[PDB]
Order: structure tokens, then C-alpha cells, then sequence
């Protein structure tokens, strides 16, 4: 299981990191591919074996190793390089790991970041009473629009029943997003409160309700 | 070098389809081939990978026994089987070529005698390096059709306050949705909807009022799913 930073942010012209991550099994043995996705359009090969890149592909794309680790460098960033940029690993030859990173969006942005308002609302008299439970987090006003929303219910994380849509520009060019923590009325009346973190741009953010 | 998938359509969970992708301006009984899908809008995810002469055939557990991966050199074609489906399996399927062009070293000396043929022992196999992609075919899974929304209340947060009303388990868009008979147009938010797992559509309304006429006055949320018939005007109270 392959992990990368959601989100990584920066204005035109100094250099952005990215890093996946993983045992030895699935790194050290391995080689590093990468891939570059632009919105709305196929995939692309950006450097395999590690750091050999195929023709078309400037200098500036660099690659590089560890011995858990295996990071991607972009210097100079163009409004082009903005897109999703994934790792991927393929040996030996291969086992029940995963074979894909879980992704990383790169947004070529100088202007002015916009923190979140984060919106919680609880559950529906109503609506427990037709037997299913619902928290709404909603998620306005924010810029370069890269945010991770992540649920909670009294420290302990939440998993299953999440469902986050895609940031969407508003008419102030600012971008909003929703995200919903279905649920049981059983699980709902079981913690004592349930919070949702949004992290947008490093700063996360930190609503909670009770009944 | 040019791929092309076809096949891809909207299919019940249970039900199959098959999934073909032509390849073109390239040799390809030496490359290996993968299928790639991608919920959008989520990460990568390899499905099926198969070596040149077919011998070698690799799929993610959680398409192990539901789907398999198959090639006709002589049309260039690739197939992907896809039977016994699941909504988790709705995705967008890019067709993949290997980087590294396959070849034989060894070969067995035993049987059969062409017979054709003999198989390889140490072949180069796939290295995993997916360096031409198609543009995809998307294949949707869902257990939907036409259903009504559930409306429900929203509480007063503090805009100063903050109003609304929750869309719920609907089906197909659009649902469009005002507030007091259009009177207030104003302070209004309405976010865009979800893709449930279960594929049904759930928008939300916020709505940010003087916390002040509160008390006073009324706010009825009017949501509207012209598909269905529905229409519905709830009214939201502290």
C-alpha cells in the first residue's frame, strides 16, 4: 500500500516535492514508476526505472530513491504541470500489495490562498426516525481548492460510510466541496460527539456536533 | 502508437460485459498489455496485466475471479472479460501497453515436436511500465434507476445563522431546488450533489439568514425532481 501527500501547492517557478512511500519489499527490491495525469485527459509515462525519463519529457522532472521511500521533483512549474501525479512499483514478482499510489494533486497557483468555513450539521429528528443517520459537512469559500476531508467520532477515526464530492469553483472563483458521513442511527447514538477535519493547505480545520 | 477501447455501456450489478481495446501503428504480438481503471474522481488502479504470447496472466484480488484478462494477436485485440460485476467495479477502463518488448531465451527441448509450439522458460516478461494509454471506456455499475428525494431539515449554525435542507437518495439528475417561492434569492448556497456508492444522486441547500427574523420569519425549502414528479416544500424550524 503505497502512500502520497494528498494535496501539493506552489506559484510559478520554485521547485515542489513528491513522495511515495512503503516497505522494503515493495521499494527497495523495486524500481519507481511515475506517471503524469492532466484534468480530463489519459495518463502519461513521466520517468520508469527510477530516474530514466522517455523523450518529450524535460530535465526538470527529476526522480530519486531511498530505502523506504521514492521521491518525484518538479523545478520550474508551468500552469501545464498542474495535474495528478502518481508512483507506481512491479515486483517480484508481485504479492497481495497494492500496485498504484493513492495519488498526489499538484495545483500552479501564485494567487492568494483562501481558507475554508467549514459547515457541520447534525443529523434530522425526522430522519432517525425513518431509520438512517446522516452528517453533513459543507465545505465553502476556499482556494487553490485542494482539500481532504477526514471524519471522527471521539478521537477515533471514521472509515466506512464517507462519501466526499470534488472541489467545484463558485461564482467568486473560490471552490466548495461536501462531504457525507452516512450512518446507522445505532453507530450514531453510540459516541459521544462526530467532527470533521478539513484539511486544506497544511492549516486543518475542526467542526463537531452532538445530539 | 494508438490504443482504442470499445465495449464499455451501463450494465445492472450481476450482469457482464466485455471490454476490447484495438491496438494500432505498433508490433503487438511483443508488448505486454495491462487494464487500468479510475473512479472518477479517485486514484489509479491496475486490474489485469498478460505477456506477449499470453503465457502470463495477473489480476487484483479483488478482481480475481471476476474478471480475466485475454489477447488475439491476430486482430490485435485485447480483451477483458467482465462478469459477476459490482458497483464498486464502476470506473473509467484505460487500456495500457508494457514499456519493455518481451523475448524468449529459453525453450524446452521436450515436447512436442510442432506440435506447435514450445513454450518459453525464461522469458524477459512485463517490466510494469505503462508508457501508451488510450483514452479509456467507461463502465458503469449501478443497482439504480428513477427515485424520489427525501427531504429533511437543517439546523441554525452560526453565517448568523445558517439554514438548509438536505436532498437524499435520488435518481437521475436534475433536482433543482429555491427558497420561499423564489422570493429569496440571497445569501443562498447550493452545493453539488454525490455519487453514492449505491450510485443514487444527494444534494445539499445551505442558507445563511439575519439570525434576528429567526423567530419571525419563515423559511420553506422548495425542492423540485422533475423526473419523478416530485416536488416538495419543507419548512425549517429551529
Amino acid at each position: 500500500v503505497l502512500t502520497q501527500p494528498p494535496s501539493v501547492s506552489a506559484a510559478p517557478g520554485q521547485k515542489v516535492t513528491i513522495s511515495c512511500s512503503g516497505s522494503s519489499s515493495n521499494i527497495g527490491n523495486n524500481f519507481v514508476s511515475w506517471y503524469q495525469q492532466r484534468p480530463g485527459t489519459a495518463p502519461s509515462l513521466l520517468i520508469y526505472e527510477t530516474n530514466k525519463r522517455p523523450s518529450g519529457i524535460p530535465d526538470r522532472f527529476s526522480g530519486s530513491k531511498s530505502a523506504t521511500s521514492a521521491t518525484l521533483a518538479i523545478t520550474g512549474l508551468q500552469t501545464g504541470d498542474e495535474a495528478d501525479y502518481y508512483c507506481a512499483t512491479w515486483a517480484a514478482s508481485l504479492t497481495s500489495a497494492r500496485v498504484f499510489g493513492t495519488g498526489t494533486k499538484v495545483i500552479v497557483s501564485g494567487q492568494p490562498k483562501a481558507n475554508p468555513t467549514v459547515t457541520l450539521f447534525p443529523p434530522s429528528s425526522e430522519e432517525l426516525q425513518a431509520n438512517k443517520a446522516t452528517l453533513v459537512c459543507l465545505i465553502s469559500d476556499f482556494y487553490p481548492g485542494a482539500v481532504t476531508v477526514a471524519w471522527k467520532a471521539d478521537s477515533s477515526p471514521v472509515k466506512a460510510g464517507v462519501e466526499t464530492t470534488t472541489p467545484s469553483k463558485q461564482s467568486n472563483n473560490k471552490y466548495a466541496a461536501s462531504s457525507y458521513l452516512s450512518l446507522t442511527p445505532e453507530q450514531w447514538k453510540s459516541h459521544r460527539s462526530y467532527s470533521c477535519q478539513v484539511t486544506h493547505e497544511g492549516s486543518t480545520v475542526e467542526k463537531t456536533v452532538a445530539p | 502508437v494508438q490504443l482504442v477501447e470499445s465495449g464499455g455501456g451501463v450494465v445492472q450489478p450481476g450482469k457482464s460485459l466485455r471490454l476490447s481495446c484495438a491496438a494500432s501503428q505498433f508490433s503487438f504480438n511483443r508488448y505486454g498489455m495491462h487494464w487500468v481503471r479510475q473512479a472518477p474522481g479517485k486514484g489509479l488502479e491496475w486490474v489485469a496485466a498478460i505477456s506477449y504470447d499470453g503465457t502470463d496472466k495477473y489480476h487484483a484480488d479483488k478482481v480475481w475471479g471476476r474478471f480475466t484478462i485475454s489477447r488475439d494477436n491476430s486482430k490485435n485485440t485485447l480483451y477483458l472479460q467482465m462478469n459477476s460485476l459490482r458497483a464498486e467495479d464502476t470506473a473509467l477502463y484505460y487500456c495500457a501497453k508494457d514499456l519493455r518488448e518481451d523475448e524468449c531465451e529459453e525453450w524446452w527441448s521436450d515436447y512436442y515436436d510442432f506440435g506447435k509450439q514450445l513454450p518459453c522458460r525464461k522469458s524477459r516478461g512485463v517490466a510494469g511500465i505503462f508508457d501508451k494509454w488510450g483514452q479509456g471506456t467507461m463502465v458503469i455499475v449501478s443497482s439504480a434507476s428513477t427515485k424520489g428525494p427525501s427531504v429533511f431539515p437543517l439546523a441554525p449554525s452560526s453565517g448568523t445563522a445558517a439554514l438548509g435542507c438536505l436532498v437524499k437518495d435520488y435518481f437521475p439528475e436534475p433536482v433543482t431546488v429555491s427558497w420561499n417561492s423564489g422570493a429569496l434569492t440571497s445569501g443562498v448556497h447550493t452545493f453539488p450533489a454525490v455519487l453514492q456508492s449505491s450510485g443514487l444522486y444527494s444534494l445539499s441547500s445551505v442558507v445563511t439568514v439575519p439570525s434576528s427574523s429567526l423567530g419571525t420569519q419563515t423559511y420553506i425549502c422548495n425542492v423540485n425532481h422533475k423526473p419523478s414528479n416530485t416536488k416538495v416544500d419543507k419548512r425549517v424550524e429551529p
